């Protein structure tokens, strides 16, 4: 039982995201694969589903996400004066728990 | 034309090809060296006739 | 999202939580249910999976 | 130390971000100081000839560093340690490109 709902927690994970890809266009963001699926919404759909986390964990990892692609300025628009706060400036050292 | 066509650059995409590797091991719940980290199971057979 | 102890330590699959968010997205865009929602795939042609 | 000369978060001027990409001012510009590179086999006097080489030298030095340190957290095993890995890696790849 635990198998099977295994392989039907993958199958449905990429029919959701298919039919996702299809229908739904956000307001302003062009979006045309799984990968910017997982930046978009800050979560990894295609692992497999042996691995385990927690909600907190992910979250954090999200957060993570999203500050490194903002940072860098691969997400167009950031906000030039909040990114100068002096939490960022020693990301070096907060980047990591 | 009959001349020659510019090339690739190896480097680059060794680190593609190294980047691709690691993930798609870190996806499926693997070592860095591909060894499966999840015991299995051996389905045990039920007794002859 | 509530910081309690259950939420900090209780296992879960990954799958499972990007699962529940993108069926949220989908039901609320369609504005119907769970059953429904599988019910209508059950007979979409129009993609590949 | 090599945040000297490149940065992809950019550099704080006087509380700013530096409207500038490369820190290294030579590079910026693209400055050659060097007329003769093909006299003898020499990589760094064709780089001379041509800053951008540098350029792609520093990009590929960065990116060493970056897929060492995600290896170095995938050696560990510990769930933090596959988390952390996870991230550098996908941070080199969103670097590279597609």
């Amino acid at each position: 039982a635990q198998t099977l709902a295994d392989y039907t927690a993958e199958r449905l994970s990429s029919v959701l995201c298919n039919w996702f890809l299809a229908n739904i266009q956000p307001e302003g963001v062009s979006l045309h694969s799984r990968d910017d699926l997982y930046s978009y919404f800050l979560i990894d759909n295609q692992v497999s589903s042996a691995i385990k986390t927690t909600r907190l964990a992910e979250a954090i990892a999200g957060i993570q996400l999203y500050i490194n692609r903002a940072l860098n300025r691969i997400e167009p628009n950031a906000r030039a004066d909040v990114s100068t706060r002096q939490f960022f400036t020693d990301w070096t050292v907060n980047n990591r728990y | 034309v009959g001349l020659f066509l510019p090339e690739y650059n190896p480097a680059l995409t060794d680190y593609w090809q190294t980047l691709r590797l690691r993930l798609f091991n870190l996806r499926h719940n693997l070592s860095i060296d591909g060894q499966p980290l999840s015991l299995a199971i051996y389905a045990e057979p039920t007794d002859p006739k | 999202l509530t910081l309690s102890q259950s939420n900090m330590d209780t296992e879960i699959s990954t799958l499972t939580l990007s699962n529940e968010l993108l069926l949220e997205h989908i039901t609320r865009k369609t504005g119907g249910d769970s059953d429904a929602l599988m019910e209508s795939l059950s007979t979409y042609r129009q993609a590949i999976d | 130390w090599i945040n000297y000369v490149y940065n992809p978060a950019g550099y704080i001027v006087n509380g700013e971000i530096a409207p500038w990409i490369w820190n290294c001012r030579p590079l910026e510009e693209t400055t050659s100081w060097n007329a003769n590179p093909l006299d003898a086999i020499d990589p760094d006097a064709v780089a001379q000839n041509d800053p951008m080489h540098y350029k792609i030298a520093t990009f590929m030095r960065l990116l060493d560093q970056l897929i060492l340190r995600g290896d170095m957290a995938y050696r560990e095993l510990t769930r933090d340690a596959l988390n952390e890995a996870k991230m550098w890696y996908v941070r080199t790849l969103e670097l590279l490109g597609d």
